[PDB]
């Protein structure tokens, strides 16, 4: 649960 | 696979120059993040396995970075707008997992990626990544010691 994972996340899983 | 359980495997220092990757590709308008545009932060980044692999090994570091971005300006673009991960990319968040979980680790650090793109040298186009591919992984295997040694990506105490 990472403040730095999510920032990573924002960029698009498809 | 799959793509978002493998990023979360990821330690803090590869999830940066991942993070870092998706920036200049949505930025540089560059449709898919490839392993190139990691490995670029990577390097760019720190004193990471890479970068210790590298000095212990003696690579032209400035070459290898030089390379890399001659290759990422043949990266066609398109819209700046949000960007996917390649397959040659999301094919190395597997492999790389595979190296790190049978080291019985909790995290990908930058010498599994080593790890799994020196068993898949197909994965990076880039001719300037030969001195990447020179090593195998029963050597990085032994290597651990000297990379907790000198390297960013280590754990804490």
């Amino acid at each position: 649960w990472d403040s730095v994972y999510a920032s990573l996340f924002e960029k698009i899983n498809l | 696979e799959n793509s978002a359980a493998l990023l979360r495997r990821l330690n803090h220092y590869c999830a940066r120059a991942l993070e870092g990757a998706a920036s200049l590709c949505q930025t540089r308008a560059h449709a898919e993040i490839t392993p190139e545009h990691w490995l670029l932060k990577l390097l760019e980044q720190g004193e990471g396995d890479l970068t210790v692999l590298g000095r212990r090994y003696d690579w032209d570091m400035d070459a290898i970075w030089q390379s890399l971005l001659g290759w990422l300006d043949n990266q066609p673009r398109s819209v700046r707008s949000r960007p996917q991960l390649a397959q040659s990319l999301n094919a190395l968040l597997k492999q790389a997992w595979m190296v790190a979980s049978l080291q019985g680790e909790e995290h990908i650090r930058s010498v599994h990626l080593l790890g799994a793109l020196t068993e898949n040298p197909h994965l990076v186009r880039c001719d300037g990544l030969w001195p990447l591919l020179t090593l195998s992984q029963s050597q990085l295997q032994r290597l651990s010691p000297l990379l907790d040694a000198q390297s960013d990506e280590c754990p804490e105490t």
